[PDB]
């Protein structure tokens, strides 16, 4: 028992089969009909983080070609690895030329055992341009017996040669509409007792990133037992767990943005930043705030919407929080 | 098989060369008196600097061309070991030549030798000047280091114009015997943009899609320069009418958005009508859009963007 | 061997008749074999246009079905320094054919990723050698060609895949598979193939995936644009009304739920909604720059990750403003 | 055995020999193995200009099985640098070695390599690829259309190659004239650093057994007419090693410009073909023809 209780469980309920694959049939379809057609494309997979991709990936090589012929049937490189133009015009060069292996009789007779290889390209966004064209015509002339899978979450990075050569697959985000039985059964499965909606509330905190989701509602879990009450979990310990700005903190801001006055703005500010919290958090808090109000005009929301869109660029540009959020404050308090 | 015209009717004598007449003169000059100096020949692609050196030394030397030049260009080793051994043993040999000849070296694309090369040509050229003089060939004059230049005559090549390409385009269609029209050889000239060689493949390309070459039938193949097609869109006073060349002209013939942005930002630099601040501007945002096309984002709204902004700093 | 092969490889043109959409070209090529006079050959061309098709089948025509034996074939995948050109090349291009079958043929496909000294040495080479050799460089950025190497070579240019050809190829693959498509989604097909062959052949082999009895079952739009994961028109269309007549809480969410209706994808309704206000006439020409600009920087932003909600919200704000100038 | 192929020796002199031959061909590319019941053969090309095939008869194998059915022949590809490193690590006791044998199972399957010894026995399994759409046979000898033949002596090629190597030779051109009263010439006319050079064999019936021209049909032979072949040193000199061991070489050029060089050292044969230079200068051609008049 400890044994299997030894993992994390984005990694203990990682699917197995592409059955367990949630909220992607628009290609688990297509994969899934590609174990009887032996028509298998090369692929783009590429959608934001914790959607499916790599999970897919790995099963549809388990389903293909099972346990032991797998190992001489892929090919796995990832940002882990040296991935030069060197590296792709020997290694997987080399790779792609390989002649298919024999099947074994048991693999025969309890898998299809497709006659071609499977190279998969994890985090492909992270090679250069130049070894990304290093691939193009590797990819087309071993086709016959090799076929790439590429996998991302910014597909503009990928040259625009690849992309044509491969058929497109977009992961789509999961939200509480589409990945809300997943992360159900997973709290059934780990007898997590939770308040109705909590669920609801942990997928819309993760914001299309079912790992988010699950770690989440782990660490609830574990300070649930940990506390030992018998009490089920609560939205607001979700939130607290989350990092979510308490509502009173946020009408605080506002109010101070509504007075209008920076020295007073400034100091709040300066206070606020001591508790540590994240500064998109914030502004994704503000705007939400801010867009659904009805006690604001038209040219107030679009200024608004204008100033986060900035906001938010910036920092995910990496750059200091206090002086971003405190711009950002400035500019709302001037409008 | 029968030979690509470009290369069936290469000049072999300097007469039949057209274009910079005044230079064309001086290595005729050159070419009857003897006395040949180290020379640099600089200019644009296709103009007959490759000519003009092989058939100044084919008439200088006559029969002894083949013991008398050394030829070598890029595709060849010309390493610091090459300058040490083939060059100094060539410059080493002694040949009896007629009064005032010389042997030659030949240098072609001179401009890619190495530095350590070029830095030991010095001591070969100063030692045997007396023997063997050094013809360089190159586009961009510069290239090659002071200490070299010093000892060569400049001259410089001029692009073609129309004038002469017309008169080696006649004689190469009666040599053919090749139907034509007015309009037809002026839009062969027009495409060809001072270039002969291009002018001649696509000559060669209208001759044998259609027999006759009009304006039509050359414009069914070759395609007007896009520099001038970049240029029209920038100077463009609406921007609606930027818009619709950006797309029709560039955008829908398959044009690379890279490819549109390096040709703004060269066609912008030589924009003689705009003032410095609005041309510096432009510069600027051509360079933003084209850090955005390097990302990855090489989209035509990029560009309908740059021609926006562009449009603004023009206002 | 073929029926496995993706819909990419298993239908490449084996003939310059099976080439379509480049007819001025192709016919240009086709009477120059038949004269035996190709000249040095450039193929510039955006991505899935058939530059290597047509080059390989040119090949074909030319030395029949040994065109291996007397063609020299490098890519980006090889390695093509200016040693490699100097002797592979060099050698190649100076030795007679297998058995005099006129001249020999050098294809540098991709020579856009060369490096500037082995196209500088690849100039004499050309040159020198062109009574027994020919060479063709294919390419999608001539910035990255040298001016010599455009000069040396005769320029011919692959535009985007006209309408009637990938109507026609379609029909061949249709007839080819046991496949029914429906006008419409020939139709969206087209329109979101921008010219490309390779994107249709993949979205068709998606789409025959998708079907659940392909023996009988007909393509329809809708099938296209589940596999694709695309907006419908009409939800762009609506999105598109909303921002511009509906206040912004109307607007969110009417977005919103157009998003969540089907997991759309924010950059896909920012193009259509582009590609629609593309043809809108504009009375005040500051609503077009601002237009641009704006999304523009709403498309760089979202390239690099950020806030979906943050960015959708931008986009609502910017047409507002844009259109109320 | 149950392999499809599987042929062992006592020898190890023979493996040892033709992987040296294989070796101026690069030490990291592709080698073609043959398989069929007359026996084994590695082929090797290089730029389309030059290849080699080197054959290992059955008689050289004390046991030899060639059990398949549905093809007469089997072909596969392999990297060259793998097996150089594998037998120069399992050969360092060379004194050891007792057994050799090589397998295959078809495709899909390794090309097998054991090493047996008197108690320890090692096997290496090499990985092979997908052949390459060029055709070796391409390369090949119109048997109809030979400009001349030749027969030489093994040494004196050799020292002949040698000369040639040392005195760094760039350019090689192979002249062969007959005349009458049996008066034969063949001779290598080398362009180097040194300038130009001569090599000429005697016309005696100990190095140069027998030289024919045939006026490129095979059938008639002339006297006082000259073939002369032009080829680039880098593709010629990858028959040094070759020639090391060969104790008789066959030179057959023919009107196409392709020129086949058989060794003979029962035994190993090679065969190189090599492609003729588009042309000769007028200056090299005025200098041969001064060397040989
Ligand atoms: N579609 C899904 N169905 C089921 N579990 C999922 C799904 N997507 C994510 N998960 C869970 O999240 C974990 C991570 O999934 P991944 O496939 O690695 O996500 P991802 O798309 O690869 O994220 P990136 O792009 O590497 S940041 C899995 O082990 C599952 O526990
Ligand atoms: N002035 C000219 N008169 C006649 N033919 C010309 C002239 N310039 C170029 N040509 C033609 O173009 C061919 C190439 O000329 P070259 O002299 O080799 O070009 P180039 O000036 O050397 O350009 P680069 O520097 O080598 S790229 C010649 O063989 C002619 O057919
Ligand atoms: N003109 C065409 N006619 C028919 N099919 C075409 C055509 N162009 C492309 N295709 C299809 O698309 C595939 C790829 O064509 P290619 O010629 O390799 O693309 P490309 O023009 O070389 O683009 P790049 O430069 O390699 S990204 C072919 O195998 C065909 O199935
Ligand atoms: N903002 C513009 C309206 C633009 C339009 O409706 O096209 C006024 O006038
Ligand atoms: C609506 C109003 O602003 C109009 N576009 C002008 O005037
Ligand atoms: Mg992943
Ligand atoms: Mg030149
Ligand atoms: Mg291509």
């Amino acid at each position: 028992e400890q044994s299997l209780a030894q993992q994390p469980w984005v990694e203990k309920y990682r699917p197995k089969n592409l059955d367990e694959v949630t909220a992607q049939d628009h290609a688990v379809t297509v994969l899934k009909k590609t174990l009887k057609s032996a028509n298998l494309p090369h692929m783009l997979f590429y959608g934001p983080p914790g959607t499916g991709k790599t999970s897919t990936i790995l099963a549809l090589t388990k389903e293909l070609y099972g346990p032991d012929l797998m190992k001489s049937r892929i090919l796995e490189l990832n940002a882990s690895d040296e991935r030069g133009i060197s590296i792709v015009r020997e290694k997987v060069k080399n790779f792609a030329r390989l002649t298919v292996s024999k099947p074994s009789k048991h693999d025969l007779e309890n898998y299809p055992c497709p006659p071609y290889k499977i190279i998969i390209l994890d985090e492909a966004d992270s090679m250069t341009a130049d070894a990304q064209s290093a691939l193009r015509r590797t990819m087309e002339t071993y086709s016959g017996v090799t076929r790439f899978c590429l996998i991302c979450n910014y597909v503009t990075r990928i040259i625009d040669p690849l992309a044509s050569r491969c058929s497109k697959f977009r992961f789509k985000a999961l939200d509480a509409s589409n990945a809300i039985d997943r992360l159900r059964f997973i709290s059934e499965q780990e007898n997590v007792k939770c308040d109705d909606g909590v669920l609801e509330r942990i997928l819309d905190i993760s914001a299309g990133d079912l790992r988010r989701g699950i770690t989440l509602l782990q660490s609830a879990s574990k300070g649930a037992q940990y506390l030992g009450d018998g009490k089920n979990i609560t939205s607001t310990q979700v939130e607290e767990l989350a990092g979510v700005v308490p509502h009173d903190i946020l009408i605080e801001i506002v109010e101070k943005v509504k007075s209008g006055d920076f020295d007073e703005i400034k100091k709040y500010v300066n206070t606020f930043m001591k508790s540590g919290w994240s500064a998109a958090s914030v502004v994704n808090q503000l705007h939400e705030y801010y867009i659904t109000n009805d006690n604001f005009d038209t040219n107030f929301k679009n200024q608004i919407s204008w100033l986060l869109f900035t906001t938010d660029s910036r920092l995910n540009n990496g750059t200091n929080e206090h002086i971003q959020l405190l711009n950002l404050l400035v500019k709302i308090s001037q409008l | 098989l029968q030979l690509p015209w470009v290369e069936k009717y290469r000049p072999q004598v300097l007469s039949d060369i057209v274009g910079n007449k005044e230079t064309i003169d001086r290595l005729q000059q050159i070419a009857k008196d003897g006395n040949m100096p180290h020379m640099i020949i600089s200019g644009m692609p296709g103009i007959g600097k490759t000519t003009s050196v092989h058939c100044l030394a084919h008439e200088l030397l006559g029969r002894s061309y083949a013991d008398g030049v050394l030829e070598l260009n890029a595709s060849d080793d010309r390493g610091i070991d090459v300058v040490r051994n083939q060059i100094k043993h060539f410059a080493q040999k002694k040949l009896h030549l007629p009064p005032g000849k010389h042997k030659i070296v030949i240098l072609d694309e001179a401009d890619s030798m190495t530095a350590g090369a070029q830095q030991a040509l010095r001591r070969t050229m100063e030692l045997y000047s007396n023997s063997t003089r050094f013809a360089f060939a190159c586009n961009q004059s510069n290239k090659i280091i002071e200490p070299l230049q010093s000892r060569c005559a400049i001259l410089r090549y001029s692009k073609l114009s129309d004038e002469d390409v017309l008169k080696r385009l006649l004689q190469i269609i009666k040599l053919e015997d090749v139907k034509y029209t007015n309009d037809g050889l002026e839009a062969i000239i027009f495409t060809a943009e001072g270039d002969m060689r291009q002018a001649i493949n696509n000559l060669q390309s209208t001759v044998a899609g259609h027999g006759l070459v009009n304006a039509d039938n050359v414009f069914k193949i070759v395609d007007s320069p896009h520099p001038l097609i970049v240029k029209k869109m920038l100077l463009a006073s609406n921007l609606e009418d930027s818009i619709q060349i950006l797309r029709t002209d560039l955008w829908k013939k398959g044009y690379s958005s890279i490819d549109i942005v390096t040709t703004s930002f060269r066609v912008t630099k030589n924009l003689a009508q705009v003032k410095e601040s609005v041309r510096l501007e432009m510069i600027k945002e051509i360079g933003l859009t084209h850090m955005r096309i390097l990302e990855g984002v090489g989209t035509y709204l990029q560009l309908a963007s740059m021609l926006a902004k562009i449009h603004k700093l023009n206002n | 061997s073929k029926e496995n092969l993706p819909w990419v490889e298993k239908y490449r043109p084996e003939t310059l008749d099976e080439v379509y959409g480049q007819n001025e070209v192709i016919t240009t090529v086709r009477k120059f074999v038949d004269e035996g006079k190709l000249p040095h050959l450039l193929f510039y061309g955006p991505p899935g246009t058939g530059k290597t098709s047509t080059i390989v089948a040119l090949a074909r025509e030319i030395y029949g079905k040994n065109y291996s034996n007397m063609v020299l074939e490098l890519n980006a995948s090889d390695d093509r320094g200016i040693d490699v050109v100097r002797n592979q090349i060099k050698d190649f291009a100076s030795t007679r054919q297998i058995f005099s079958k006129g001249f020999k043929l050098i294809i540098l496909d991709e020579a856009d990723a060369m490096t500037n000294a082995a196209q500088n040495a690849l100039r004499r080479v050309i040159e020198r050698y062109t009574k027994n050799t020919r060479f063709c460089v294919l390419a999608n950025y001539a910035h990255k060609l040298t001016p010599a190497l455009l000069s040396r070579c005769t320029r011919f240019r692959f535009q985007p895949l006209p309408q009637e050809a990938i109507e026609r190829r379609i029909a061949n693959v249709l007839v080819h598979e046991k496949l029914k498509l429906s006008p419409n989604a020939e139709k969206a097909l087209i329109e979101l193939s921008n010219g490309d062959m390779r994107r249709v052949l993949n979205v068709l082999q998606s789409c025959k995936a998708t079907l659940d009895n392909p023996d009988e079952d007909e393509i329809s739009d809708d099938v296209i644009y589940e596999c694709c994961g695309a907006p419908r028109p009409s939800d762009l269309k609506a999105v598109l009304k909303s921002i511009l007549e509906d206040d912004w809480g109307t607007a969110h969410y009417t977005l919103n739920k157009v998003r969540s209706a089907k997991g759309l994808a924010l950059i896909d309704l920012i193009e259509g909604i582009v590609k629609i206000l593309e043809d809108y006439e504009l009375q005040n020409e500051e609503t077009r720059v601002h237009l641009l600009t704006k999304l523009a920087d709403i498309e760089y932003s979202i390239s690099k990750g950020g806030n979906d909600q943050i960015q959708g919200s931008a986009v609502i704000g910017a047409i507002k403003a844009s259109f109320e100038n | 055995l149950a392999n499809k192929f599987s042929a062992s020796t006592v020898h190890l002199e023979h493996i040892t020999t033709a992987l040296s031959c294989l070796t101026p061909f690069g030490s990291k590319d592709d080698v073609l193995i043959f398989i069929d019941a007359d026996g084994l053969s590695f082929v090797r090309e290089n730029n389309h200009v030059i290849k080699i095939q080197l054959l290992l008869s059955r008689e050289l194998f004390m046991s030899y099985s060639y059990r398949n059915e549905t093809e007469d022949h089997m072909k596969l590809c392999v990297k060259i640098n793998h097996i150089l490193d594998s037998v120069s690590v399992m050969n360092r006791n060379s004194d050891d070695i007792v057994e050799c044998t090589l397998s295959y199972d078809g495709h899909g399957s390794p090309f097998v390599l054991i090493f047996e010894d008197s108690f320890i026995s090692e096997r290496v399994e090499y990985s092979t690829y997908l052949i390459k759409d060029f055709d070796t046979n391409g390369l090949e000898l119109d048997r109809e259309r030979i400009s001349f033949e030749a027969i030489i002596k093994g040494e004196a090629l050799h020292s002949a190659l040698k000369d040639l190597k040392e005195i760094g030779c760039k350019e090689c051109y192979v002249y062969a004239k007959t005349e009458a009263n049996d008066e034969n010439v063949f001779a290598l006319i080398s362009k180097s650093q040194l300038g130009f050079s001569k090599i000429k064999l005697p016309s005696n019936r100990s190095i140069l057994e027998k030289l024919q021209v045939f006026d490129g049909d095979s059938t008639t032979v002339i006297d006082g007419f000259a073939v002369i072949g032009f080829f680039d040193f880098t593709s010629f000199d990858k028959i040094r090693k070759s020639t090391k061991i060969a104790s008789k070489v066959l030179f057959r050029m023919d009107v196409h410009g392709v020129l086949s060089v058989n060794i003979l050292s029962p035994g190993i044969v090679i065969e190189v073909c090599m492609l003729e230079k588009e042309s000769i200068d007028e200056a090299a051609q005025t200098e041969i023809e001064l060397l040989m008049e």
